[PDB]
RNA sequence: AAGUUUGAAAAGCACUUUGGAAAGAGAGUGAAAUAGAACCUGAAGUCGUGACAAAGACAAUGGAAGUACCUCCAUUUCAAC
RNA sequence: GAUGUGGCCUGGAGGUUAGGACGAAGCUUAUGGCGUGAGCCUAAGAUGGACCGGCCUCUAGUGCAGAUCUUGGUUGGCGUAGCAAAGAUCUAACGGAGAUAUACUCAACAUGCAACGUUGGAUACUGGAGCGGGGAAGGAUUUCGUGCCAACGGCACUCGUA
RNA sequence: AACGUGUCGCGAUGGAUGACUUGGCUUCCUAUUUCGUUGAAGAACGCAGUAAAGUGCGAUAAGUGGUAUCAAUUGCAGAAAUUC
C-alpha cells in the first residue's frame, strides 16, 4: 500500500520535512485508513505517526 | 419531383430529403381490397397499419407497423423479428416498398388524403 | 485557371541536396516543402491546363450538309444498306416504307402500337426494346446511364 | 486462420499472439528453436534460457552480437538470452496446453509442428538528432502463431 | 492529411475454456467473418513458414545448345488405326 | 532524323453486335495458344461480388526505368551505432498477475530470470549564489483525490506533469 | 553442416487497382435579386435531459409565433389526433 498522501499530510501537520516523518512500519492498514487531516491527527496523537 | 436529368442531383435529394418528404417516399401498395374501395393505388405508411411483407427473407409475413423511422428509411414491424446473441428480440427493419397495407390506420387528415388521392 | 497554383511555392536551389522543382513554404504540416506547381508534382498543376475557347464547334458548307443529307436519304431507300446498318426489316412490306396520312389521327398510344405491328416496323421497336441496358463505363455516373439502338423514324408532314 | 494445417485437427492445439510488442527479431530467434520439439522439452529449454544455462541461437538476425559457448548444442557460435521473449513465448506456450486439454489432449504427448513469426505493424516514435534532426525511432512487434500435434 | 466503401439487415460474435488483461481456443450470426469494425476488392515491393531444387570459391544476372528431374498444360493417338 | 502501318494499347462519344448471379470489371500464374513485335485470347483461382467485351467511326488530361523527378509505402545497413557530464544505491517487510510458475528421474543449487511502488532501517548527495522556500514574464489546469496502464515519460514502472 | 540462394503452396506487412460518388470544375438560363448607425460584415461568449467538435440558435438561446402539412423524433431517456 502506498502512503504518499499519508506522509505528505503528516509533514504539513507536524511542521516538519518528510524525512522526520515516521510512519509505523506496522499500522499500514491503520495508516492507509486515514485520509484527512483530523485522521492524521488522531494517528499522530495514538502514535503510529512521529 | 425527386427524379431529374441530373443523377447527382436527384439522388441528393433523395438522400438529403426531409422527414415529410422522406415519409411521402416511403409509400406502400394497398391491397386489392383497398384499392377497390378506396381508388387509391398508394399510401405513406404509418404507425398501426397492418402490412404485409412482399418482398425479400420475411414474404408473407404479416404484422402491424410498430415504427416508421425514416431515418433508416425502414419501417419496423411487431411480428417480423430475429434473436441477437443474447438471445433478446430485435425489430428487423423493412423498406416500405417491399411490403403492401392491408388495413389503413384512419383519421380525420388521413381520410382528407384519401379523398384527394382516390381517382374516382 | 487557379487549380495548381494556390501556393507560395519557390524552389530551395542547388546545394540543399533535392531536386529544383519549387516547393511549399512554411512548416508544420504534411505539405511544407512537398513539391509543387509542376504537372509531375502530387497537388500542381496539369500540363497545358484545359480552355473553354478550345474550337468546340464547327463549321460546314451548307451545299456539303445538304449534300451529306440527300445522300443519307438516297441510302435509306436502298434495303440491303437499310440491313447493313442493323435494321430487322424482314417483314416490311417495301423500302422506301409509305403509310398512308392517317396515323396523325391518332390520339392513343395503343393505336400507334397496332399500327406498328401492322406496317411490321414492330421488329426493330422489339429490338431497340431488348437491347436497353446499363451504359459501360463513366457515362453511367455522367447522366447516360441508360443505352439502346436506334429504331425505325417516322416522317411526318408538320409538327402535328 | 492458421498458413499450415495440422495432420490431424482432432489430436492438434493452436494458440496465436498478435501485435505481441517483443521485438520481431528476438522472438523469430526464439520461438524458432522450439519448432519440432515436444511440448515439455521446449518449456524445460525456456526455464534454462531464463536461468542463463542454456542460450537460444541466433541465425538469420545475429548480426555482431556476440559469441557464446551455449550456442555449440545448436551447431552455432552467436546466441543470446531474451527474457521478453521467452516469457512472451512461455505464456503463448501455455495457452496452446490450455487448449490441449480442453480438446482432451494429453499435454505430455504434444509436439510443437509449426511455428511462425511474421512482423506486425509498427509503432511510431521519434529521436533527437544533431543539428535539429528528427529521426525514426521505431518499434516492431511481431504475430506468432504455433500448433502442436499428439503423436 | 483523411471516402467511417462491414453487411441486404448489427443479425456487431451470447455462452464455455486458458489468460491479470490484451487476446487465444471453441461455439454462434451471416450466403459469405482472410465481410469482425474507421472491417468492399486487396496489387506490387519486402518479410515468415512448409515442401522441394540444388549449389564451392568464377559477384550475380544474361545468350545459345543440349541434358537430368518435374509439370494441377496444350495437343495427337490408341488397332485392319 | 523523316515517313508508313485494315499496326498494338488506354479513358470517354456516336453507331452496331454481344456477354453477366450457372458470376462483370479488378487481381494472381511452371497457363497454355497465337503474333517478328507492341500485344491478344483461352485455362485455373480452393479470387472477386456487379457490371461489361468485340467491330466501324468520333474524341483526348491516351502508353514510363531513370528527370540529385512528385507523393505514399517498403527496404539492406541492423538487433548495428549507440542510450557513458550532473558520484548511489543496499536491505527487510508489505502490495502487485508480474512467482518460489518444472512431463517422467527427483532434497534443495545446477530448469521462472529480470524488473517494479510504499513503509522502516542503512548509506550517500544537494550544501543557503541549494534537485530549499516564495514571485514577475511565459505557460494555463500541469494543482488535489480516486481509479487506471492501451499509447506516452527514447530502460522500466504497480509510478506519473500520462 | 550452418549461413545464404532459388521455385512452389500458404500466411504477414502494405493499401495500389477496379467498381461506386450527397464532391469538384466548366457552360447556360430565370428575377417586384444587392448589406449597414432602425447598428452591417466580421470577432467573442453562451444555449440540449444527455452535447467535445460541427450545425442551428441568442438569457424566449439545437429555438417562441404563424401558415401549410398529417404522426413522429430517435443513441438512450422523457412526453404522447379537427385548429387547440
Ligand atoms: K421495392
Ligand atoms: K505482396
Ligand atoms: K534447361
Ligand atoms: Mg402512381
Ligand atoms: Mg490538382
Ligand atoms: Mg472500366
Ligand atoms: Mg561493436
Ligand atoms: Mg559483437
Ligand atoms: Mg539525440
Ligand atoms: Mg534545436
Ligand atoms: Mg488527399
Ligand atoms: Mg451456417
Ligand atoms: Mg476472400
Ligand atoms: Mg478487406
Ligand atoms: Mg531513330
Ligand atoms: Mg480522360
Ligand atoms: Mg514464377
Ligand atoms: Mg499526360
Ligand atoms: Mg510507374
Ligand atoms: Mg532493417
Ligand atoms: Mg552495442
Ligand atoms: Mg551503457
Ligand atoms: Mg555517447
Ligand atoms: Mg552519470
Ligand atoms: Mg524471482
Ligand atoms: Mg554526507
Ligand atoms: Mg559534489
Ligand atoms: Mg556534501
Ligand atoms: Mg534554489
Ligand atoms: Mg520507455
Ligand atoms: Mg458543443
Ligand atoms: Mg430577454
Ligand atoms: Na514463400
Amino acid at each position: 500500500v502506498s502512503l504518499k498522501l499519508q506522509a505528505r499530510l503528516a509533514s504539513s501537520i507536524l511542521g516538519c520535512g518528510r524525512a522526520r516523518v515516521w510512519l509505523d512500519p506496522n499500522e499500514a492498514v491503520e495508516i492507509q485508513n486515514a485520509n484527512s487531516r483530523k485522521s492524521v491527527r488522531k494517528l499522530i496523537k495514538d502514535g503510529f505517526i512521529i | 419531383s425527386i427524379k431529374c436529368g441530373s443523377r447527382r442531383k436527384a439522388r441528393r435529394a433523395h438522400f438529403q430529403a426531409p422527414s415529410h418528404v422522406r415519409r411521402v417516399l416511403m409509400s406502400a401498395p394497398l391491397s386489392k381490397e383497398l384499392r377497390a374501395k378506396y381508388n387509391v393505388r398508394a399510401m405513406p405508411v404509418r404507425k398501426d397499419d397492418e402490412v404485409i411483407v412482399k418482398r425479400g427473407t420475411f414474404k408473407g409475413r404479416e404484422g402491424k407497423v410498430t415504427a416508421c423511422y425514416r431515418l433508416k428509411w425502414v419501417i419496423l414491424i411487431d411480428k417480423v423479428n430475429r434473436e441477437k446473441a443474447n438471445g433478446s428480440t430485435v425489430a428487423v427493419g423493412i423498406h416500405p416498398s417491399n411490403v403492401e397495407i392491408t388495413k389503413l390506420k384512419l383519421t380525420h387528415h388521413r381520410k382528407s388524403i384519401l379523398e384527394r388521392k382516390d381517382r374516382s | 485557371r487557379l487549380s495548381g497554383m494556390n501556393h507560395s511555392a519557390h524552389s530551395w536551389g542547388t546545394g540543399r541536396a533535392v531536386a529544383r522543382i519549387p516547393r511549399i513554404s512554411g512548416g508544420g504540416t504534411s505539405t511544407s516543402g512537398a513539391g509543387a506547381f509542376g504537372n509531375m508534382c502530387r497537388g500542381g498543376r496539369m500540363f497545358a491546363p484545359t480552355k473553354i475557347f478550345r474550337r468546340w464547334h464547327r463549321k460546314i458548307n451548307l451545299h456539303q450538309k445538304r449534300f451529306a443529307v440527300v445522300s443519307a436519304l438516297a441510302a435509306s431507300s436502298v434495303p440491303s444498306l437499310v440491313m447493313s446498318r442493323g435494321h430487322q426489316i424482314g417483314n416490311v412490306p417495301e423500302v422506301p416504307l409509305v403509310v398512308e396520312d392517317s396515323i396523325q389521327g391518332y390520339e392513343k398510344t395503343k393505336e400507334a402500337m397496332a399500327f406498328l405491328k401492322a406496317i411490321a416496323a414492330i421488329d426493330d421497336v422489339n429490338r431497340v426494346n431488348d437491347s436497353r441496358e446499363i451504359r459501360a463505363g463513366r457515362g453511367k455516373m455522367r447522366n447516360r446511364r441508360y443505352v439502346a439502338r436506334r429504331g425505325p423514324m417516322l416522317v411526318m408532314p408538320n409538327n402535328k | 486462420h492458421y498458413s499450415r494445417k495440422p495432420q490431424v485437427s482432432s489430436k492438434s492445439a493452436k494458440a496465436k499472439v498478435s501485435d505481441l510488442r517483443c521485438h520481431y527479431k528476438n522472438t523469430f530467434e526464439t520461438a524458432n528453436v522450439i519448432n519440432g520439439m515436444p511440448l515439455r522439452k521446449a518449456q524445460q529449454l525456456y526455464r534454462q534460457v531464463l536461468a542463463k544455462t542454456r542460450c537460444i541461437p541466433f541465425k538469420r538476425y545475429n548480426g555482431k552480437i556476440g559469441r557464446t559457448a551455449q550456442a555449440k548444442e545448436w551447431g552455432q557460435t552467436k546466441g543470446r538470452w531474451p527474457r521478453k521473449s521467452v516469457v512472451a513465448m512461455m505464456s503463448l506456450l501455455k495457452n496452446a496446453e490450455a487448449n490441449a486439454i480442453e480438446k482432451g489432449l494429453d499435454p505430455n504427448q504434444m509436439v510443437i509442428k509449426h511455428v511462425q513469426v511474421d512482423q506486425a505493424a509498427r509503432m511510431r516514435r521519434r529521436t533527437y538528432r544533431a543539428h535539429g534532426r528528427i529521426t525514426p525511432y521505431m518499434c516492431s512487434p511481431c504475430h506468432v502463431q504455433l500448433f502442436m500435434s499428439e503423436k
